[PDB]
């Protein structure tokens, strides 16, 4: 009987984090007489991310300082910076790495101030003098600043009570979102497209300002997408949804549905699929499906699977993009964040862990060294009988352990 | 000796002097010159 | 048993001849087929590969 | 054309295994180049246990351009409903209608190192009378080990070549022969080869 | 003259990465070692993919709300069937029901444990029928889903 | 101008290239060996004599070294082979495939108990049949679908520990793989 | 003067994204690509 | 460069080995194996 077995997760990449499991040590009542359990422990080392293709280049040359789209100029510089500090790659140009980086922090400083000459007076977010109320740059502003807390700083007080006033004002009763900022099955579609994106700004900024009032408008903006995306309206509509829902709980009934549903709309190029993209239109700057394909690219990144990605990446690798995408930068900034993504789990599965495995009131039995190269573990034995604890230390990378129970047991 | 697909279609004629065209041509005498490009193939592309 | 039990190897230039490129015996249509056969490519002005 | 062609034909079992004492015969059809042909007498013979493989030589004039043989297996118990048969067709090699060919065909049976052996080549219809040189290649193991040359003289129309063999080409190797000839608009070179045991 | 004097074009130069330029296709379609498994109950088998390799054993979890117990693991035997070990999923937390939106509902939490009651009530005027007051212990609710309590006047 | 060169050459081996000329009243002669960058790589340059004693034909060994562009998308780009001549010039790709050398696993006994040692031995061979000293590794394979790997530096027989069978086994018929792991094809495989 | 004068190059990448045309019609001898329903009617619909 | 077709010294061995391909000339970009002696 094997009866156990576990993942151990270094940098807690699927759930919570898992590094130290304890296999007690039990003894059937149908053990046979002068018989000893034998176990036997090995590990898998099931697979590795694929490296096959990350490019981005000639931003900061092309557009790094060059009315009110000062906003869309100096928002893609974070995400910029963003992709340059994931990926750990300067040596690419012959400047030192060191003042790119100053220069870059403060081309952030400036952008800073400029998302904070934005800011009414009822702590709204408007794009021309303040006249209107618009939500959807309030939370394109709060997507901006919740990539801006991971780096050097951002006032709590200012974002906590941005967020209440959407939560009092623009949430509706049933979950929906919408804006004061100026076919009946358009206005749902354009509902479920605010309320999508509202929910992808209040996860980004839910983060840095914890609270329940924030939390409940969570739940509330989840149920109401769960509950009226079960119709197929449109694939951009189900993509950013899907991806609203990725940012927060994974693993419901019906996120699974949804996401089903979103792969089975997807469309593939040969067989196995090399590229594989989402068309918004059916049997149809002239490139709208991008946006969509890089939701569908950030749920499945946020679900860690890398045959799934790798064709999205490859498709928005080289494509007839040429390019080619909205707003802009609604899709750019979501490309730049997918390429990050992609990296990111690229370097989270590096194979890197330590595992040691120890008894609980006894001496270490075993000790493993996993690596790129060694992949796989030696078998060995357990004799004595004691609770077995395997433990690892800070680790990066995915491997699974797998121990069985050899029991006499009576017959 | 078995020529099927029926060979040219039975097109007969071609352009009458097409050749003096794909002759050559000297601009300094004004005179024609020997012929060049030759347009008497037709590559089984056979254009009615 | 183990279905006869061959042997351990029994077998040095058997499996040592899988390193011939071309396969048959020999002989074949014009010189370009004849040396795809026999495993190897010319390269002569009369005649390609 | 015109050369004994040997025929050597192996019976198999249901499950990967040589069969032996199953006598067998072929039907053959040589075929002209230019009108119509006859039927060839057939031959029958049978297969030995200890070598396993059939043998069969079968002379055909000089104009013949495919021969096609169905062998079929001639047994007291075997019917004629119940009977196996293979049939297979063999193309012969040219724009300048020259050819090339060795002789022997591994019956030796297949040699040993240290003792010389000739083979004879003839160049059957050269485009002229005068060959420059004569060039051939031993390969094994898909790297060439040796290369030949010998020169061509109007003693007599086949000539023997001599070529040593080493400690190399022990599991296996193969020989070709070409030679080049100069044509009035463009060259064309024949080639030919065949397997050494 | 007849004609235009200005032409407003678009211009952002948003593609930033360069590779190669690539060779396309008229049309696509949607849709043209060990096949994917059939999992047990409330299924949820991460790394999806369309063929396994032999040999390679993915590991299987339950889906919320429940939790693995046993083995969760999922070998590919040499031929297409699968070793299926034993594995249940018994449930940990209860979730928030979608009856309806005039929840609301006390208490309001995105999950709760088993022994926790619930009560929901339709504000501000009349109610209506049923089990105001359950509690969750995992027994695989049954509440209407249709007409679970439309309220009326 | 007539070249003779084999259809699939082998990385790490010599590849004897032979040329053959009509003959005149002589002219050296050159190839090399350059990647698919054409401009601007080139593994290997070789150079021969043509005169009247060896009738201007002559063969040039050329190798094929791990030169190659580190990762990639393909490590093949095969070959892209010239000549050098003075009345001649022409080029041609060939096909290559990294398959060099053979691998021979030589156990003790095909039949297996539980709790016996496993000796066992590799011969590395090269094209030429050299023993072609190469690191190996080594992996088991359970016949329900990998076990353990293990590597070493080689003599010409590559020596191994003695492998342990695991206290709950598996009946049936394993599996023995062996490979370079560094850069080289022709997996051997052994039951 | 030749408006634009092309000359050799040294290529970094040679051809490459080469495959069939077609993929549920009929492949002419000469490139063009019709549908297979066009065959066999008793008109030269390819060219050749 | 003139539509292709129209030095280093002897390599120094290590102890105990010797170079297979002995030359007064090299030419560049030509490669030398290097060999063992017995033992």
């Amino acid at each position: 009987e094997s009866y156990s077995g576990v993942t151990l997760d270094p940098r807690g990449i699927y759930g919570t984090i898992s590094r130290r499991k304890e296999f007690p040590y039990r003894i059937p009542l149908d053990l046979v007489p002068k018989t000893e359990i034998k176990r036997i422990l090995s590990v898998k080392g099931l697979l590795v991310g694929e490296i096959l293709s990350a490019v981005l280049s000639q931003e900061g040359i092309n557009i790094l300082t060059h009315a009110e789209a000062e906003l869309m100029s100096v928002v893609p510089v974070f995400y910029v910076f963003h992709y340059l500090e994931t990926g750990n790659h300067w040596n690419i140009f012959h400047s030192d790495p060191l003042i790119e980086k100053q220069k870059l922090k403060k081309k952030l400083k400036e952008g800073m101030l400029s998302i904070m000459s934005y800011r009414n007076a009822d702590y709204s977010y408007s794009v021309w003098k303040g006249g209107s109320a618009s939500t959807w740059l309030t939370a394109f502003a709060l997507r901006v600043l919740g990539q801006v807390n991971k780096y050097v700083e951002q006032n709590q007080n200012s974002i906590c009570n941005s967020l209440l006033w959407l939560v009092e004002n623009y949430q509706l009763d049933n979950g929906s979102f919408k804006e004061n900022s100026q076919l009946p099955v358009e206005a749902r579609e354009n509902s479920l497209y605010l309320t999508a994106f509202t929910v992808i700004g209040i996860r980004k900024a839910f983060d840095i300002c914890p609270l329940v009032k924030i939390d409940t408008a969570l739940i509330k903006a989840d149920n109401f997408l769960l509950e009226n995306t079960l119709p197929a309206q449109s694939t951009f509509t189900l993509a950013i949804s899907a991806y609203a829902l990725s940012l927060g709980d994974k693993t419901h009934p019906q996120f699974r549905s949804i996401v089903s549903a979103l792969k089975r709309e997807a469309l593939v190029k040969g067989n196995p699929p090399i590229y594989r993209f989402w068309k918004d239109n059916l049997q149809h700057g002239t490139a709208r499906m991008v946006e969509t394909t890089a939701y569908a690219l950030l749920t499945s990144l946020n679900l860690k699977d890398i045959n799934y990605v790798n064709p999205v990446i490859k498709w928005l690798s080289e494509e007839q993009r040429y390019g080619g995408g909205f707003y802009s930068t609604q899709d750019t900034i979501n490309a730049i964040e997918g390429l990050t993504e992609y990296s990111l789990l690229v370097k989270q599965l590096r194979l890197s862990m330590d595992i040691d495995v120890s008894y609980k009131h006894k001496g270490a039995l075993h000790n493993y060294k996993m690596t790129d190269k060694n992949f796989l573990g030696r078998p060995v034995e357990v004799l004595l009988n004691d609770d077995l604890i395997v433990s690892t230390g800070f680790g990066s990378g995915l491997a699974t352990v797998h121990v069985t129970t050899v029991v006499h047991k009576t017959s | 000796e078995d020529s099927e697909r029926r060979p040219s279609c039975d097109i007969d004629k071609p352009p009458p002097n097409i050749e003096l065209t794909g002759n050559g041509y000297n601009e300094l005498t004004g005179q024609f010159r020997n012929r060049v490009i030759n347009t008497k193939s037709f590559g089984g592309q056979c254009r009615k | 048993v183990q279905r006869g039990a061959k042997k351990p190897l029994e077998r040095v230039f058997q499996f040592l001849e899988k390193s011939d490129l071309g396969c048959g015996a020999g002989g074949g249509l014009n010189n370009a087929n004849v040396f795809h056969l026999a495993g190897l490519t010319f390269l002569t002005n009369a005649n390609a590969d | 054309p015109g050369i004994p062609y040997p025929i050597k034909v192996q019976v198999k079992d249901s499950l990967d295994q040589l069969v032996g004492g199953v006598p067998v015969t072929l039907n053959a059809q040589t075929i002209d180049v230019n009108q119509e042909t006859s039927d060839l007498d057939p031959s029958k013979s049978v297969t030995r246990v200890d070598d396993g493989v059939a043998s069969f030589v079968l002379n055909l004039p000089s104009g013949v351009t495919v021969l096609e043989f169905n062998v079929k297996t001639d047994a007291p118990d075997l019917p004629e409903e119940n009977q196996a048969r293979e049939g297979y067709r063999a193309i012969a090699y040219s724009l300048s209608q020259s050819y090339l060919y060795i002789d022997w065909t591994d019956n030796h049976k297949a040699l040993l190192v240290g003792e010389h052996l000739n083979i004879i080549v003839t160049p059957k219809s050269p485009y002229i009378d005068k060959i420059t040189h004569y060039n051939y290649l031993i390969l094994s193991k898909g790297k060439i080990i040796h290369f030949g040359t010998r020169e061509k003289f109007s003693d007599a129309s086949y000539q023997s070549i001599n070529i040593p063999v080493t400690q190399n080409m022990v599991p296996s190797s193969r020989l070709l022969v070409y030679y080049i000839v100069t044509g009035e608009q463009t060259a064309e070179l024949v080639s030919d080869s065949v397997w050494l045991n | 003259c007849e004609g235009e004097k200005r032409q407003e074009e678009d211009c952002t130069f948003s593609i930033m990465e360069n590779n190669g330029q690539p060779c396309i296709n008229d049309d696509e379609e949607m849709k043209e070692g060990c096949p994917q498994p059939v999992p047990p109950e409330n299924g949820f088998i991460r790394n999806e993919k369309q063929l396994y390799l032999v040999g390679e054993d993915v590991e299987i979890s339950c889906l919320t709300g429940f939790e693995t117990v046993g083995y969760q693991y999922f070998r590919c035997l040499p031929d297409g069937t699968w070793r299926q070990g034993d594995v249940e999923c018994q449930r940990t937390e209860c979730i928030k029901p979608v009856v309806q939106e005039v929840l609301t509902i006390t208490p309001f939490q995105r999950l709760y444990r088993i022994g926790e009651s619930i009560e929901l009530t339709c504000p501000k005027g009349f109610v209506v029928a049923g089990p105001s007051r359950y509690t969750c212990q995992g027994n695989s609710w049954t509440p209407p889903i249709s007409n679970s309590l439309t309220c009326e006047k | 101008y007539v070249i003779s060169a084999p259809k699939i050459f082998r990385v790490g081996a010599s590849e004897n290239i032979v040329i053959q000329v009509y003959g005149y009243t002589a002219f050296d002669a050159t190839i090399s060996i350059k990647s698919y960058p054409d401009k601007k790589f080139s593994y290997s340059s070789g150079h021969v004599h043509l005169s009247s004693e060896n009738k201007f034909q002559n063969s040039a060994i050329l190798t094929i070294q791990p030169k190659q562009l580190p990762g990639g998308q393909n490590p093949v780009s095969y070959v892209y082979l010239e000549v050098v001549s003075k009345h001649f010039s022409k080029s041609k790709r060939m096909p290559i495939t990294y398959d060099n050398g053979f691998l021979f696993i030589h156990t003790d006994k095909p039949v297996y108990t539980p709790d016996q040692s496993v000796k066992v031995r590799v011969y590395s061979l090269n094209d030429d049949l050299k023993p072609a000293k190469r690191e190996t590794v080594l992996t088991f394979i359970d016949p329900e679908g990998e076990v353990d790997m293990v590597e070493e530096i080689d003599i010409g027989i590559i020596s191994f520990p003695d492998f342990k069978i695991p206290s709950n086994p598996r009946y049936g018929m394993w599996t023995i793989k062996a490979k370079y792991k560094e850069d080289f094809s022709t997996t051997g495989t052994a039951y | 003067a030749p408006l634009v004068a092309f000359q050799p190059c040294i290529p970094s990448k040679l051809c490459k994204i080469e495959e069939a045309d077609c993929k549920n019609k009929f492949r002419c001898d000469s490139g063009r690509c019709i549908a297979r329903k066009l065959e066999c009617n008793g008109e030269n619909d390819c060219g050749d | 460069l003139l539509e292709p077709h129209c030095f280093c010294p002897s390599p120094p061995a290590l102890k105990d080995g010797f170079v297979q391909d002995e030359g007064t000339m090299f030419p560049v970009g030509k490669n030398v194996v290097y060999t063992c002696n017995e033992g």
